[PDB]
């Protein structure tokens, strides 16, 4: 009757890779509605 | 193409029961990148 969850053990003594890492996945979808999010469109100085 | 565009105008008037005999051009208010099909609409009134 095992439990499907296990509580992580993260003591500051532990070695690299045994240590906790914070992770984020960036994901997206395309080509079905207009692009609401985009990279920064840089601008130069203006000459006249 | 997935944009929903609103244009509008205000004018003052003084009339009892019809749309007025004048020409006025609606300016764009806003463009909304909503991406969704529209086939029907409804309006909301103060009770
Ligand atoms: C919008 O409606 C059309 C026609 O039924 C359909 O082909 C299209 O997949 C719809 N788009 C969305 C985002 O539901």
């Amino acid at each position: 009757c095992y439990f499907p969850l296990q509580s992580y053990g993260f003591q500051p003594t532990y070695g690299v890779g045994y240590q906790p890492y914070r992770v984020v996945v960036l994901s997206f979808e395309l080509l079905h509605a207009p692009a609401t999010v985009c990279g920064p469109k840089k601008s130069t100085n203006l000459v006249k | 193409d997935g944009y929903f565009k609103i244009y509008s105008k205000h004018t003052p008037i003084n009339l009892v029961r019809d749309l007025p005999q004048g020409f006025s051009a609606l300016e764009p208010l806003v463009d909304l990148p909503i991406g969704i099909n529209i086939t029907r609409f409804q309006t909301l009134l103060a009770l």
